[PDB]
């Protein structure tokens, strides 16, 4: 959950240099992000999720 | 250097499904049969899709194979203060596999249960419980079936050859018939049997992305909650 | 016959005994870095020229790390002799080329549905009661070094798509099996309200992946990315996947192919730009059972 | 797998068997002169000249008999490389000298709070997410042979002090972390009734040891007595104490130092007499993790 | 204090850009002044920090005898020290040619007449980036590309701990 005492830190992206394109090239482009766990990743205390609910 | 002694014991597929999830609330009544608003027996088509939580957990995967532990928690109450009291009730839960005769009355011959497995539960006893092996006619349970049970052939009318999309007899497990065995007291009693389903000895295949919008029917249809994600700035921590 | 197992002690101040009382095992209680623990679930590659039959093709994933294979005698349900067309049916067939524009929301196909009218493979499929085959799917999309765009190709077992009506599971057989033309994803869900002549068609929303799941997670399925700056094509090797060793090919589609534009197509400064996408699918390790008169499913 | 243990028979007119039925050990039932049995809880001494870094000091307790030590690889939670400043941070820093009068009720400090502005130790503390260190605390108080008085120096792990308001746990971060000035105990509890601009400060009552416990029992904590007729100083060697191998130094204070006048100061016949008390603290076995931009906590 | 360095100069441009940069690591990089007074550059101007300074195409004499700038005047073709720039290649160096490579890495060991010195008083190395071939692109006379420096000190070791030094600024 969102908990101050166990907050995980911050992630950010910046331009180191700028993006350079020649003429006749798109000047705007897209990047995609993916996240996964490493092999040292574990979880504990199975619980019901808040991402699904049943009205009535 | 760090010694990494952390195990994934609780995230195994066995531990993930090692809980009793409620899949059915079956309502039955003990009352004079002359009364028409009282339902003296109830039939429930066995399935896990009446509720969402266990369904969502199971649909993380395409195929599954497991034994099933069913637990029955029975509660009852008076519907009226007058008209006296009642003695302890006994409940019959008869499993009707597809093809077996379905009771039409609360006291017809089918309740003899000469061959159908039947469970007799005494109110106030600990919740009833039984186990079932893997009973699929295929080699695994199909949580998803991208096909039809019928193939409409050229020439036959639009009425013929029509079947629901994604429906097959792979998930036809029969039903549960529930009744109160006692004759009616002068007062009406209402009972609810809650069915809790636990997969054990579990194996799963072909993981899938979990449901992200509200379930709509037994299929994969969606209608209403189609904007699950909230607003959050691109550069806002 | 007591089973003495060891406990994993946590808070310390170590063996527990269990005995099975029932003959049926279903009565038993439960017994309980970059390297990927599930190497087979992270789209393993085939680690050129692919030749099948008389067809040759000159970025290859093996779905679940399982190459197509014939039925083992240990797992054969049917008892009649299996027909294996071999090179006659196991060859690359090229479907109709689609057009990728800046506005495309994606395309989908079903297997074996997309190959039902493909040479002798379709004949064998419609002449037999039971059929089985893996696939090699080759998606081709080439563009200049000045084009930008990315396609995600996903092979989904039991790719069930949502309908377009309040009636559940109402998509009719004809619309669920379009053949080699396939279908297209949509950017929004439109409800079919024609109660007189319902379309009875799918309404696959792209960001919902057509099945109520977020598209971002579709990467859990076997997949490959065609990034125009890097590669032209994508090869997916799909083994036969089903709860049965062999099934009806006319009733059931074992795989679905989904192509979604992850990054929209763009080029120089021409807002009008389109590049073709061509699918070439070769069935593999085909085997059929139950020969009789040919099936002729209803159309339109 | 039965466990046959022996009973201790009392009234005589002898073994009992136990079997664990559950896989989880949490389900198990409980199994059950001057020499001090807990030698480590009776303030063991270091049985001169203490040199740390470039600092030298010329009555020393080791709290719980445990010398400061670095994290064992067996008990390291964080995975990134640990920064160990060594002599740069591990050195004696002298705090502001306080004045002991006949009316003083005592003084208190928090560690690592009191050293947050001490050379490179403070820089390392505020530059890293995680920090760990033991301490050597040297309390200095000298007086003539004609002075009388006694000070009790206590090192308290998790020294939580009571507030001054009806609102529970209402002491704000700024007042709970005063730095090297520390704070003073009070002879009585005064309730803060300013509901508009509450002080949000501690009200540590001396005889309650500031936490609702009788001061006489504070000797259960690691401690040393400076009796003016006997000794000038007191040395306390504090190991890192916490429920974690390493924590946030800005969020959490691992130790608290309390100096209480056990016997009031007195001298000849001068009612006006004051002697300084000087604290010199050297952090020991410092190690830090999680380097990023520097933390700048709010002040006043 | 003592430390070597790893200097990473980064400059990326399209295949249609042309230009070359010479990166030089100079031990004891002393730069000429801007006045008739010898060795008159003051400490503040000789230690600008991460902003550094720029070479000039010509030598301009500071004639403000009332408020002298007391700054360097490093002429590019004189390499800022009275030597021809063409010979600067005798120093450790790397060329970033835009048609070939994006970056340049220089690994500098500690260089001095002493095993360790004062870091505030003395600068052990100087980094100079000179455009050997001018930047150009297509037919846009207005073209600019960033250059980013990333420096990691290496094998740092310090001695003589005391109160912190606070040098005068501006
Ligand atoms: C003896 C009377 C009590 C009731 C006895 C119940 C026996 C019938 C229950 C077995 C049928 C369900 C088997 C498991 C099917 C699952 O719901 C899904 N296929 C899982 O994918």
């Amino acid at each position: 959950i969102n908990d101050s005492f166990t907050e995980g830190g911050y992630i950010s992206m910046f331009y180191q240099t700028r993006v350079v394109v020649p003429l006749s090239t798109p000047r705007k482009m897209d990047i995609l992000g993916f996240v996964s766990a490493c092999n040292d990743f574990s979880v504990r205390l199975l619980r019901d999720t808040t991402h699904i609910s049943q009205e009535a | 250097h760090v010694i990494q002694k952390r195990t994934r014991s609780e995230s195994t597929v066995e531990s993930f499904f090692a809980r009793g999830a409620c899949v059915a609330i079956i309502e039955v009544d003990n009352d004079a049969p002359t009364k028409r608003a009282s339902k003296l027996f109830s039939i429930w088509k066995i399935t896990y899709k009446d509720t969402v939580q266990l369904r969502r957990k199971l649909e993380f995967f395409t195929y599954s194979r497991f034994d099933m532990e069913l637990t029955f928690v029975v509660t009852s109450n008076y519907t009226d203060a007058n008209n006296g009291h009642a003695l302890n009730q006994v409940y019959q839960i008869m499993y009707i596999p597809p093809g077996a005769p379905i009771p039409g009355k609360w006291n017809d011959y089918t309740w003899q249960t000469s061959s159908n497995p039947s469970l007799f539960y005494t109110y106030g006893a600990p919740p009833a419980r039984i186990s079932v092996p893997y009973v699929g006619i295929a080699n695994a349970y199909s949580h998803f079936y991208d096909g039809f049970a019928k193939v409409p052939l050229a020439g036959q009318a639009s009425t013929e050859g029509d079947s629901l999309y994604g429906a097959a007899s792979l998930n036809d497990f029969g039903s549960l018939a529930v009744r109160v065995v006692n004759d009616h007291n002068p007062t009406k009693l209402t009972s609810k049997i809650r069915v809790y389903m636990k997969p054990k000895h579990v194996r799963v295949w072909c993981p899938r992305p979990p449901r992200a919008v509200p379930y709509y029917g037994p299929g994969v249809d969606y209608k209403d909650g189609l904007a699950p994600l909230p607003e959050k700035g691109l550069t806002t921590y | 016959g007591a089973q003495v197992s060891s406990q994993k002690v946590g808070a310390h101040e170590i063996n527990y005994t269990t005995i099975n009382y029932y003959r049926d095992s279903a009565s038993n209680a439960a017994s309980k870095d970059f390297a990927q623990d599930p190497s087979k679930f992270t789209e393993p590659v085939k680690d050129m020229q692919l030749t099948l039959g008389n067809s040759t093709i000159t970025n290859s994933v093996v779905a679940y790390g399982r190459w197509p294979e014939y039925i083992k005698d240990s797992e054969a349900n049917p008892v009649d002799q299996p027909t294996e067309p071999a090179v006659a049916a196991c060859r690359f067939y090229t479907l109709d080329t689609v057009t990728w524009r800046k506005e495309s929301r994606g395309w989908w196909w079903k297997l074996p549905d997309a190959l039902k009218d493909m040479g002798l493979f379709g004949q064998n499929m419609f002449y037999h009661y039971l059929g089985r085959a893996g696939y090699t799917v080759h998606v081709q999309c080439n563009a200049s070094k000045f084009h930008q765009g990315a396609l995600g190709v996903f092979a989904v077992p039991e790719m069930c798509l949502a309908g377009d009506s309040t009636t559940h599971m109402f998509t009719k057989y004809e619309n669920a099996n379009p053949g080699e033309k396939g279908g297209e994803f949509k950017g929004s869900f439109t409800l079919d309200t024609n109660a007189t002549n319902p379309a009875r068609n799918f309404c696959p929303v792209d960001y919902l992946f057509g099945s109520g799941v977020l598209a971002g997670n579709a990467f859990v399925y076997p997949h490959q990315i065609i990034n125009l700056r890097t590669n032209n094509c994508a090869t997916l090797v799909l083994p036969y996947v089903n709860s049965l060793s062999i099934d009806s090919m006319t009733k059931h589609n074992n795989w679905g192919i989904a192509i979604l534009p992850l990054a929209p197509l763009d080029f120089a400064t021409e807002s009008s730009t389109e590049i073709p996408i061509t699918l070439t699918i070769a069935p593999m390790c085909c085997e059929f059972n139950g020969l009789r008169n040919i099936t002729v499913p209803r159309t339109q």
